């Protein structure tokens, strides 16, 4: 029979019957489970440092958005984009595709197509549930221990005075595996007074770290998690093959193949320079990148003023709704653009999320 | 620890 697995040390957010307000941080804030109370009753440990206990039967105040510290994995399967194999954490498989699957990075990463519907198989035992498209489905951004971010020492920290002592300040420079088995459960930290090392976070529900700075640690489709209880959008070899005397490549930009960066800089190397939320910049060639998006806060656009294709537009980005009649034709300010190149605009004195084609910049 | 009613 089907059972609960009882993973520690699965990276959550905020679930869909969350009602204890701010103590994760905000929605997208993330947190380490450490321990089950119960098979009802959960404690996790945010990454702000709040630690609390959480329902997980009957009503759900958690998603699961990474269970790969866990180490649970899925033996005889592959990711088809990053060949992480076995999948570890959650499997995601193409309902559409013939024999395809990915794991949460490449998923969450908006690899493959992102107008075809997945199965979500959370564990090896998990019945497979059809998914909506990730095209038409809400992605928001995660936060906390990640790249860029500013920490002190956790709960469970037993590393002596390797930060100088408790209260002293580090950066996150990169999220890494505790071990083979488990990973993007560590997190390497360089403090400020030049010491620097490997620190848990998730690994076996250890919280070595503290946030005073929380850090974004890309975007995810929250819909699509489980209850607890400019873009590279070429295969790595292909951006290898390309990089060949254009700034070549290197293990420490893999965040790139994932991330979304801006183009900070242009160079004579007839190459670009892109920098990310993590804080590096890289040199790439051409080819190697795609735009979206082609737009800035503070950007003044025209609505589209052709009904039809703005019903095309916003349908199909899972964006339309009648009372947005009135907004054809008119100018408004881009107020944020979303991790899915979706464009927050605000017009009418109201706000609204459109296509970034269903409008143009004035 | 916050200790939530539950
Ligand atoms: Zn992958
Ligand atoms: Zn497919």
């Amino acid at each position: 029979s089907r059972v609960m697995v009882e993973g520690v040390g699965a990276r959550v957010v905020r679930g869909p019957d969350w009602k204890w307000g701010k103590q994760d941080g905000g929605e997208g804030h993330v947190g380490t489970v450490r321990s089950f109370e119960s098979p009802e009753e959960v404690v996790v440990v945010w990454d702000n440092g709040t630690a609390a206990n959480y329902r997980c039967s009957g009503a759900y105040d958690l998603r699961i958005l990474d269970s790969a510290p866990t180490g649970i994995k899925h033996d005889g399967t592959m990711c088809d984009t990053c060949r992480q194999q076995p999948i570890i954490g959650i499997r995601w498989k193409c309902a559409e595709c013939t024999n395809y699957d990915l794991c949460t990075v490449c998923y969450h990463g908006d690899k493959h197509h992102l107008r075809h519907r997945f199965y979500r198989i959370t564990t090896p035992g998990s019945e497979r549930v059809l998914l909506e498209s990730r095209r038409k489905s809400k992605k928001i951004t995660a936060r906390g221990i990640f790249a860029g971010a500013r920490v002190v020492r956790g709960v469970d920290w037993q590393w002596e005075d390797q930060d100088g002592g408790n209260g002293r300040r580090g950066k996150v420079t990169e999220i890494q595996d505790w071990s083979a088995s488990s990973p993007h459960s560590a997190a390497y930290v360089l403090w400020d007074n030049g010491a620097k090392n490997l620190y848990r976070v998730g690994f076996e529900g250890m919280s070595d770290l503290k946030c005073v700075q929380d850090a974004k640690g890309g975007s995810f489709y929250r819909d699509h998690c489980p209850v607890l209880g400019v873009n590279i959008d070429l295969d790595l070899e292909i951006v290898q093959s390309l990089q060949h005397g254009h700034g070549g490549w290197t293990d420490g930009m893999f965040e790139t193949l994932t991330t979304t960066g801006t183009v900070c800089g242009i160079d004579e190397d007839h190459d670009i320079v892109v920098q990310y939320p993590s804080g590096n910049r890289w040199t790439f060639n051409p080819a190697v990148l795609t735009k979206a998006s082609q737009f800035q806060v503070g950007d003044l656009v025209q609505v589209c003023y052709d009904l039809e294709r703005i019903k095309l537009l916003q349908r199909g980005h899972g964006e339309w709704a009648e009372a947005m009649l009135p907004t054809l034709g008119k100018v408004g300010r881009v107020q944020q653009i979303y991790s899915d190149s979706d464009l927050k605009v605000e017009v009418c004195g109201t706000s609204w999320t459109y296509n970034p084609a269903a409008v143009s910049k004035v | 620890q916050i200790k939530n009613p539950i």
